[PDB]
Order: structure tokens, then C-alpha cells, then sequence
């Protein structure tokens, strides 16, 4: 009645144009406009989409068709995306291409996330998402953290010790550990101690390379109380408040 | 599975490509694009070059379709350098020359996409969408 | 309602003459008539008010009372558009329109009271500016002209 | 369209412009109609580089201005307006334009920062 | 500044000499700024985000 | 003398607008050096310049002057995020420990990354699944037992691609929070909830185990790479600040007017 | 006979406007003088020009090239009206009638899919 659109009521609009009898030549007429089309991130990807785009390039000649995307990164179910769909075009599709090298990380850190994640078949519980080892890169191979006393690891796993603990409790004591070992990299690391090695070349650890992943905004809260009491500023790049409820 | 070479890979009927987390996805499109655009592969190749407005690209976020459309443009542009000089700096666009027969022709089609990368078709899911409805309104209804 | 007393009155606007000799705006043909002549006047100098005033009071007999306007220093170009232009037995002649007159109802509409509203609306200064810029345009036009 | 008319009388008044500045050469090299760009297709045209023109570093005829937003982009416009305008000591304001893509949303940002101005900093606009 | 053809125009089809379309008029206009400059040119544009400090890359033109 | 010039700066509002008024008020009261020169006033100086902005955006749209403080108003009571709405980063040239979100984190690099709680996990109660066959959504109102099991194991398949997205963001060294957690409220039930988990299925195997069983899988898996250490609570010193001294720096200043009285009027502007 | 002028500037084409005119004077005075424009602020700086170079600048019309166009088309050739009877609203009112009469062919089949889905009078306006 009052005319408007949403985002979402595009791909409605387009859906059941192309549900229609006549839309078919439409699609055709989208044959005639693009004869190829490369679809990157398709882990977010609404089955819509995937049925517009297996409404215009299912089968036609001289189209085709790239699906470039990762199952192992689809973290947006709560936005509209769905790994059931990624599911269905993987069993529609008939050929399978990866990547085998990794350029952001040290080789350790490459082994560490590779053992942890084969350590049992299907780790992630479904048939259809297989992992695979990746391979690290040659040219970063020489990155080392290296603390005062020896080469530190890639991951380490603090333990907090005890038999039974609560939320709030856990998650202040491991809120002081992440403290502690910040402040610990935070004043050796301006003394020449704790050092990013390249190679040869080396470089201070500074407040900005150290990051603290949390998932929700209260245990964020927690770690910005517990890191600011030991005088270490902390900025929260999740921050989405409005500056009108200052 | 198998593994995936940017220029051997045939582009014909469907394709699904798995970038691992850190792998170069934003170069492979791009090496991609640059395949479609000069015609190369031999066998898996095209049966036709496409022009910058025929290669539809579809990302979600806009920064991405942004930072890839300047990165393309970046990269048309070092390849039509490299192609009018026989000689480049990077692997990739050492085996892109050496592909290719002739450099009078690939250099002048790369100079019409530099000067045709303002109407690059590089959009989103919801702008490819709109743009669709809004061409075809008759068959589809659209205001 | 008031239509069909305007056009008696609009007939009756041009069956007046309005000439020092009698003569009506019909005898006006299309080629001699000019509605609406848009200017550019330029100055390169600063417009002193000082220096423009005493000039004005010099030769205009109007400019006996009619304290002095101030403004400032204008240097550029000004803008003009005269109403109606036009020619007759080969003398030119300009004509403006003024049609607010608020405060007469009856036939007091004199000689007095029209240099009355001249001196208190101050349109003695565009009617100089009026004849400069058709001396100016004449003298551009037509060659062989004497004011 | 122009050169297919039989009957016209074509004349040609153009003045050359000598050129010393960048926006002097530039406009020389699309007079002339002739292409200054080096391409490099041998190694010996690659290693040296004085084959091209000599650019002077205090030449500021051509500037290009990276800025984070529309309110910062004008506050510099503005600070460089007023250096160009003290630069030269004949410069009327009236002989400088500033043409944007968008009026309507860069126009409260260019009435915000030519307003704030003090009367010794202050250009009409 | 990009405005799209209505889709069934016939003159978008089959292109003439004296046929006028916007991208060409920004481009002769941004050749005309460029000629018309005698003195100065100043060229601004955003190039970092104000949001999340993004790289945001110019025209072609420039 | 305060009520005088705050007409004058009403006069200059109702003339010359908002940042015109604003800028008048924070350079005769000097402010903006107050807020400088005060330890974590920066942050606060930067909100009021995009209020400032955002009152400027929004004055122009509005004829009236009490429309603006209404609408400065109703957007204080109106707590919506818009793009524009949002708060900026503070500082750029100072270093911080930047905290962010998994899913903000999808696609970027840091050198140093720390996860507390990445053995926290939260059960769905809800029963909406997919179908293992015909992959379309199913929606259950009905409390049935497979529909909330079937909807358990999409939410266990969704914490380990976040376990996965925020394990593979590290680049030198990343270090993990492990501990026996227990979501059922008995305190010592002889076996605890990491099974339930996305880090526990791939430390214990699947297999619900205790924390000395824990313990025996996390010290099973001990590589060059991959080590442990015990939790240590305890604090010496908080830091140092080393800070520097700033250089001398000036403006310029314009020596004359920059334009002479260059207008095309009229008749009408010359009365 | 036309006469092209071309020119690299636009000051040497004003300057050979105000040759042309001091040249070759007009023998009717109050015979306007035809300046065929595109824009305003074109015909604006080009009386400002005019009005520096010959001390006035007036009874200059500016019009568009299609009213120019037009008024040759009356002027030459008799029994043609001031306006034309094809313009862009008066074919738009003419086409919202005409329409749904020819909705019964053939050939309009797709304009009826279009439009006898829902109407409201939106979409055939």
C-alpha cells in the first residue's frame, strides 16, 4: 500500500519472477545480460539466492558458474544464512577445488589448528563438511614470539585448575590470568625481551598487537574491567552503542 | 578433492571452490577475472573473451566489492603495463604473459577495460537484484 | 467579478496618451516596442556615496530635501531591467510601471504627490541609472549619436 | 558532426601556451596532441629515468588531497584556499571555483566551515 | 554520476553519432575542468573511511 | 556578563547557526584545551564533535530552533542505531588492546590473540532444525525430544565453526582459556559439561570426562606448538608509562583582507 | 555562409565576438541579437563580458537551440501554432488513455501482464 521495499523483498520480488512461467525467458534475457557469474562467500548465502541461481545457471551451455566460498567459516545462522543450503549445492555440484596454502599465519600455529581439529573423524559432525590439513607458507616460516626466557609456543592452553567452578567466577580468574600475562608481555616487551621475530628482524611488542577474543558483550565488559585495573587502556572494536545515550 | 590453479581451471557448467581461512581468495578472483577478460586456459578455456560488462562479480559486503573492484582495476592496470613491456615483477603474471600469443591485441583490450572499469558489473546481492528488477520490470513486475 | 471592470479600466489605460506631444500606446508597432530590456552596467571605481550624492544634488532639482542613502564601496557590475523601450518620429522614449499606490484612492494622485513618492521611494537614482545605461546603449548601437 | 558540412567556414585562433608549470604542460601536451608517457619497452628506456619532464618540487599548480570526511575535506579546502589566497597577492575569490559531485550533501559542510571563520580568516562565499 | 537506460529504448540498441549519455557528458566535463584550470587545480577525495578506516580508492578519472 | 554572552551566542545561533555557535562557545570558554590537557577527556571531546555534527546534519533540515532541541531530545530517548549514530574510535595514534567479537573478527589479522572464554557454550531450548534429508527448515511448537536434540547438534556444529573462525585469526601465538564447566547447577556431580562444548568434543574426543580426565586429554596432545600452563592469580605492578616531551609548533597568520567589496547587484541592494 | 570558430580558450572566441560586432553594426537598433546558449550561467558571464567590453549588454536573447529551432520553424513556414502539440506530458496524458484500448492485440500482451495484474492507476502513469 505505501509502496516501499526492503532488502529482503528483492530476492522475494526476483524469486517469484523467476517462479513464474514467463520469468523463465527472463532468466534467458539474464543469459543474454551475463553468460558467467562468480559468487564469492557463498556460506552466506540464503537458499533464495541459491534457487535463482539454480533458476538461471543449472545446466545452460557456454555459462558458468563459480561458487567461491568456505563451509568451515559459516558463522551467520542468526543473520539468515544456512549450511543446509551450502549442503545442497554441494550435492548438486559435481566438481570440488581448494585451496592448499595459508598465507597469515606461522607454521605452528598452522600445525596447532590442524592437530586440534584431527584429532577424531568429522569433527564437525556433519558428512558433507570434511577439513582437510592446509599447508603454511614458505616465506613465513621464520615467525617466532619469543619471550625473556625461550621461544614461546603457538597455542597454550591455560588450564584453570580445580575441580568444579560457576560462570562468573571462571570468568573473572581467567579475566586476571589474561591480565596478568598481558601485563607480563606489556613490560618485558618495552625492555627488549619479549620480541616478533622475522627471521632476523624483530620488533617490540606493543598494547595493539595483543587481542582479546570474547563473544559476548558482558564477558567484554569483564575483560576491559580486569585489564584496566592493572593500568592497561583496552578499546572494544565491537562497540556498537549510540553516542546519544552518553 | 583436487587442488586449484587460478589458470587451469575450466569454465564450463558449475564450479565450487573451498578458500581455506587465510588463503588468497580475493587474488584468486582476481587472477579469475583477468582469465575471463584475456580468454586464456586453451582447452578450459572460454569459447569467447567477455568485456568488463558481461563478468558478473557477486559479494556480499560492500567494503569487499569495493577493495576487490580497486584491486582489479589495480591489477588491469599492472597487466596492461607488464604486457606493453614483455616483462613483469610477479610469477603469476609471468605465466599470464607467457600464455598469451599475441600482445598488441591483449594490451588494447586491456586499455578498453582500464577505460570501461567505471561500468564494471561488481555488485552486490541486493543491487544485482534491484538492477534486475528494475531492467526487466515488464516480465517481473516491479515499479 | 472584477474582470469585466479591469478591462474597461485596461482600455482605459490605453486610450490615455502619455507623451509631452499626445501620444497613445497604439501607434506603437512591434518592431519599435521593447518589453522587458535586461543590462549589465559596469564600474572599476569604488562607488563613493559621498561623491555620487553631491553629483546627483547638483543637477537634479528633486534632490532638495531627500537625506543621503549610504552604502558601500561597490565595485563590479549592476544589473537593470527597464520595463518598456520605444521609438517614435525618431525619438526614443523609456517607460516604467509602478502600480502599489496604497495610500490614494481619490483623485489626489498630482503633479506634488508624484514627486512626493519620487523623493520618498528614492527612484530618482533608477532613473538616472535608466537614462546612462540607454545613453550607453544608444551610443553602442546606433552610430552617429547625439544625446 | 562539424567537419561533414560542405559549406562551412572553418577558422582556427589558437594561442599556445608555453610550458613551464604541470597544468601548463598538461594542457600543452593535449594542445599539441602528443603523448609524454613513457611505456619502458626496453630495459635501457626502464633503468634511466631523466627521458621524461622534469617536475620542480615547489611547483604546487596540481595537488591531489587524500581527506576522511566531508566535514575534514572542506577544513582543509578552506586552510588551503587561504594559503593559495596569501600566496598570491592579486587573487580575487571571485576567480576561484569549487565544483563537487554532490551539492545537497557536501553543501552543510562547506556552509559549516566557511561560517565559522573569524573576520580576519573569513571569505565570502 | 551513473544513470541506467530504461532498458526498451531502441537508441541504446543501436547507437548513433549525435546520441548524448551521461557517463560521456562527466567525462567531457571533467576534460573541460581540466582545460579550463589555468592557474591551480585542487583535487580532493575521501580516501579512508570515517567508520571503520576502510580504503576507499578514487575515480578512474583521477 | 554570563547572560550577555549567551545572548550573544543565541544571536549568533539564530544568524549563523549551530557549529558556528559552537565553535564561538568552546573558543572563548576555552574548553577543548581543558579537555585535552585532562587525562580520558579526549574520548569525551570526540563525542561532543559528532554531536556537534549531528546537530549541524539535522539543524539544516529543520526551520525552527526548538525543532532541533526536540529532535536532540526525542534522539537521547530514541537509543536506535543508525550508521551515522554511532560512536568512533576515540584514538588512532595511541596503541590499545583491541578487543572484538568472533564474528567481527571474520577476515582480519592480529598478531597476539587471547580466548577466555572460548570453553563458555549456551544450550538452545528452541526446537527449529533442518531436515537431514530434504534440507528445509522445521519448525516444532511441540516439545518433542528430537526436534530439540536436532536443533542441539546445528548449535554444537555452529559453535565449532566459531571455535574454528576464532582459532585460525591468530598469526604468532594464541592462547586458550580451558576449564572443567559445568552448565547444570550441581556443583559436584562427578563429571562435568565440556563434552558439551565446542573445544571439549575435540579435547575429550566426544566422551563426557571429569577434570582430571580433561586434564589427561589436554596433556595427551603436547607438541612443539601446542602447550599448557595453570592458572596463576596474582599482580606486582601495573605498568610503566615512559612518557616523551612534545616539539615547539606554530600557525600562520593571514597578513591582509582576502577580498575587496566584488558584488553584482542591483537598484534594489543600492536602497 | 557558417562560420566555425575554432579556438583553444574561451577569451579569444569573446574577443572575436566583440570584433565581429564592432565590426559589422546592426542596422536595426531594437532587432535583438541572437546568442544560442545551453545554460545560465553561460549566458550570465557572457554578459558580464560583453557589458566589460562594450559598457552595456543589452536586448540580448539567450534562448535553447530547439526554441531557436521552433521559432525558425513558425516564422519560416506559416500555419503552425506557438507550442507544439507533442510534449512530453501532453503524449504522457494521451498514452494513459490510450493504452488500455490497445491492450486488446496482440502485440501489447506483455504491457497487459504488466498491467492487469493490479492496478491503481500507478503503474500505467
Amino acid at each position: 500500500r505505501r509502496g516501499e521495499l526492503g532488502f529482503d523483498d528483492m530476492l522475494s520480488r526476483l524469486d517469484s519472477a523467476l517462479r513464474s512461467e514467463s520469468g523463465e525467458v527472463l532468466a534467458a534475457a539474464i543469459r543474454t545480460r551475463f553468460p558467467v557469474a562468480m559468487i564469492d562467500e557463498f556460506q552466506d548465502t540464503d537458499p533464495q539466492q541459491y534457487r535463482i541461481f539454480r533458476r538461471i545457471w543449472h545446466h545452460q551451455p557456454e555459462t558458468a558458474l563459480l561458487l567461491i566460498g568456505d563451509p568451515k567459516q559459516a558463522i551467520y545462522a542468526f543473520r539468515g544464512a544456512d549450511i543446509f543450503t551450502y549442503m545442497k549445492a554441494r550435492s548438486e555440484v559435481h566438481a570440488h577445488y581448494t585451496l592448499d596454502t595459508n598465507w597469515r599465519s606461522a607454521p605452528g600455529m598452522v600445525n596447532s589448528v590442524n592437530k586440534l581439529f584431527s584429532q577424531t573423524d568429522d569433527a564437525f559432525m556433519f558428512r558433507e563438511i570434511p577439513f582437510i590439513p592446509v599447508k603454511s607458507a614458505g616465506k613465513n616460516q621464520a615467525l617466532r614470539f619469543v619471550f625473556k626466557g625461550e621461544t614461546q609456543p603457538a597455542m597454550k592452553m591455560w588450564l584453570m585448575e580445580g575441580e568444579s567452578c560457576g560462570v562468573g567466577d571462571y570468568q573473572s580468574t581467567m579475566a586476571q590470568v589474561c591480565a596478568a600475562q598481558i601485563r607480563d608481555w606489556l613490560q618485558a616487551g618495552q625492555r627488549g625481551e619479549a620480541l616478533l621475530m622475522n627471521g632476523d628482524d624483530a620488533r617490540p611488542v606493543r598494547a595493539s598487537d595483543i587481542s582479546v577474543l570474547v563473544r559476548s558483550r558482558q564477558e567484554a565488559a569483564q575483560v576491559r574491567d580486569a585489564l584496566t585495573l592493572l593500568e592497561i587502556p583496552s578499546v572494544y572494536l565491537s562497540n556498537r552503542d549510540s553516542v546519544f545515550e552518553t | 578433492a583436487e587442488t586449484l590453479d587460478p589458470l587451469r581451471l575450466p569454465l564450463q557448467g558449475e564450479r565450487l571452490i573451498e578458500a581455506s581461512a587465510g588463503t588468497g581468495k580475493t587474488f584468486t578472483i582476481a587472477a579469475l577475472y583477468l582469465r575471463l577478460l584475456l580468454g586464456l586456459g586453451g582447452s578450459a578455456a572460454f569459447p569467447r573473451p567477455l568485456t568488463v560488462e558481461e563478468l558478473l562479480v557477486v559479494t556480499f559486503t560492500e567494503a569487499a566489492t569495493a577493495e576487490l573492484r580497486g584491486r582489479i582495476r589495480s591489477n588491469i592496470h599492472e597487466l596492461r603495463i607488464a604486457c606493453l613491456r614483455e616483462t613483469t615483477d610477479n610469477p603469476l603474471y609471468e605465466r599470464l604473459l607467457e600464455e598469451i600469443d599475441d600482445k598488441a591485441q591483449a594490451a588494447q583490450w586491456l586499455l578498453l577495460a582500464e577505460r570501461q572499469m567505471d561500468e564494471a558489473a561488481v555488485f552486490t546481492i541486493h543491487g544485482f537484484c534491484q538492477r534486475m528488477l528494475n531492467l526487466n520490470a515488464f516480465e517481473s513486475g516491479m515499479l | 467579478q472584477w474582470e469585466p471592470v479591469l478591462t474597461e479600466w485596461i482600455t482605459a489605460v490605453l486610450q490615455a496618451p502619455l507623451n509631452e506631444t499626445g501620444v497613445s500606446l497604439s501607434q506603437l508597432s512591434a518592431r519599435n516596442k521593447q518589453v522587458e530590456m535586461e543590462f549589465y552596467l559596469p564600474i572599476s571605481e569604488p562607488l563613493i556615496a559621498s561623491q555620487l550624492d553631491t553629483l546627483i544634488r547638483q543637477f537634479d532639482p528633486l534632490s532638495a530635501g531627500c537625506p543621503p542613502l549610504e552604502f558601500m564601496q561597490v565595485r563590479g557590475m549592476l544589473k537593470g531591467f527597464i520595463d518598456l523601450v520605444f521609438r517614435h518620429e525618431g525619438r526614443y522614449y523609456l517607460l516604467a510601471y509602478k502600480s502599489n499606490w496604497l495610500g490614494e484612492d481619490s483623485s489626489a494622485y498630482t503633479q506634488q504627490a508624484m514627486a512626493a513618492a519620487m523623493q520618498a521611494h528614492r527612484y530618482d537614482l533608477q532613473y538616472q541609472l535608466y537614462t546612462l545605461a540607454l545613453h550607453r546603449y544608444l551610443r553602442h548601437r546606433i552610430a552617429d549619436y547625439d544625446y | 558532426l562539424l567537419s561533414d558540412l560542405e559549406s562551412s567556414q572553418e577558422l582556427d585562433a589558437f594561442v599556445d601556451v608555453t610550458p613551464d608549470n604541470l597544468l601548463h604542460n598538461i594542457q600543452s601536451d593535449i594542445l599539441e596532441l602528443e603523448n609524454r608517457a613513457v611505456a619502458g619497452v626496453n630495459i635501457e628506456e626502464f633503468s634511466r629515468s631523466d627521458n621524461k619532464r622534469p617536475l620542480d618540487p615547489l611547483d604546487s599548480s596540481i595537488t591531489f588531497h587524500v581527506c576522511h570526511s566531508p566535514q575534514r575535506e572542506v577544513e582543509v579546502l578552506h586552510d588551503r584556499l587561504l594559503a593559495m589566497l596569501e600566496e598570491d597577492p592579486t587573487l580575487t575569490p571571485r576567480d576561484i571555483i569549487v565544483m563537487v559531485a554532490d551539492i545537497d550533501s557536501y553543501s552543510p559542510f562547506i556552509q559549516a566551515v566557511f561560517g565559522s571563520a573569524p573576520a580576519d580568516r573569513y571569505l565570502p562565499y | 554520476r551513473q544513470l541506467a537506460p530504461l532498458g526498451f529504448d531502441l537508441m541504446s540498441q543501436k547507437p548513433k553519432r549525435g546520441d548524448r549519455s551521461r557517463r560521456d557528458d562527466d567525462r567531457y566535463l571533467f576534460l573541460e575542468a581540466l582545460i579550463s584550470a589555468q592557474q591551480k587545480l585542487y583535487i580532493s577525495y575521501i580516501g579512508r573511511s570515517i567508520q571503520d578506516n576502510s580504503e576507499r580508492f578514487p575515480s578512474v578519472l583521477v | 556578563v554570563v547572560v550577555e554572552e549567551f545572548d550573544g551566542y543565541r544571536q549568533i545561533w539564530r544568524k549563523r547557526g549551530v557549529m558556528p555557535m559552537l565553535r564561538a562557545l568552546m573558543s572563548a570558554r576555552n574548553i577543548a584545551e581543558n579537555l585535552l590537557a585532562t587525562a580520558g577527556g579526549e574520548r569525551r571531546l570526540t563525542d561532543i564533535l559528532h554531536i556537534s555534527e549531528l546537530l549541524q546534519e539535522a539543524g539544516t533540515q529543520l526551520e525552527s530552533e526548538h525543532a532541533l532541541v526536540r529532535w536532540l531530545s526525542q534522539h537521547i530517548l530514541e537509543p536506535d542505531s543508525n550508521a551515522s549514530s554511532q560512536q568512533m574510535r576515540l584514538e588512532s595514534d595511541k596503541h590499545l588492546v583491541q578487543i572484538v567479537t568472533i564474528h567481527k573478527s571474520k577476515g582480519l589479522e592480529y598478531p597476539l590473540v587471547w580466548l577466555p572464554f572460548i570453553t563458555n557454550f549456551r544450550v538452545q531450548e528452541q526446537a527449529f532444525y533442518h531436515d537431514r534429508h530434504s534440507f528445509e527448515a522445521v519448525l516444532d511448537l511441540n516439545a518433542a525430544p528430537e526436534s530439540v536434540d536436532l536443533a542441539e547438534a546445528e548449535r554444537l556444529a555452529e559453535d565449532l565453526r566459531l571455535l574454528y573462525v576464532a582459532l585460525t585469526r591468530s598469526v604468532w601465538h594464541c592462547s586458550l582459556g580451558v576449564a572443567p564447566l559445568v552448565r547444570r547447577r550441581g556443583d559436584k556431580k562427578g563429571d562435568t559439561d565440556v563434552h558439551q562444548s565446542a573445544l571439549g568434543r575435540l579435547l575429550q574426543k566426544g566422551e563426557p570426562q571429569d577434570a582430571a580426565g580433561l586434564r589427561t586429554c589436554i596433556e595427551a596432545l603436547c607438541d612443539d606448538d601446542i602447550a599448557w600452563q595453570t592458572a596463576q592469580t596474582g599482580d606486582n605492578q601495573p605498568w610503566q608509562v615512559n612518557d616523551v616531551s612534545t616539539a615547539e609548533l606554530n600557525a600562520k597568520t593571514l597578513q591582509r583582507l582576502p577580498g575587496d567589496n566584488w558584488r553584482v547587484t542591483s537598484y534594489s541592494g543600492l536602497q | 555562409m557558417l562560420r566555425v570558430y575554432h579556438s583553444n580558450r574561451l577569451d579569444v572566441l569573446e574577443a572575436l565576438m566583440e570584433f565581429i560586432v564592432e565590426r559589422e553594426r546592426l542596422d536595426d537598433p531594437f532587432e535583438p541579437e541572437m546568442i544560442l546558449v545551453q545554460s545560465t550561467g553561460m549566458a550570465q558571464w557572457l554578459q558580464m563580458t560583453l557589458s566589460q567590453k562594450f559598457g552595456i549588454a543589452a536586448n540580448i536573447d539567450f534562448p535553447l537551440p530547439a526554441s531557436f529551432i521552433w521559432d525558425m520553424f513558425v516564422r519560416v513556414l506559416p500555419e503552425i501554432p506557438k507550442e507544439s502539440a507533442f510534449n512530453k506530458q501532453s503524449m504522457s496524458w494521451k498514452l494513459m488513455t490510450l493504452l488500455p484500448q490497445l491492450l486488446e492485440r496482440e502485440d501489447f500482451t506483455l504491457l497487459r501482464h504488466y498491467l492487469t495484474d493490479d492496478s491503481d492507476k500507478r503503474k500505467l502513469f
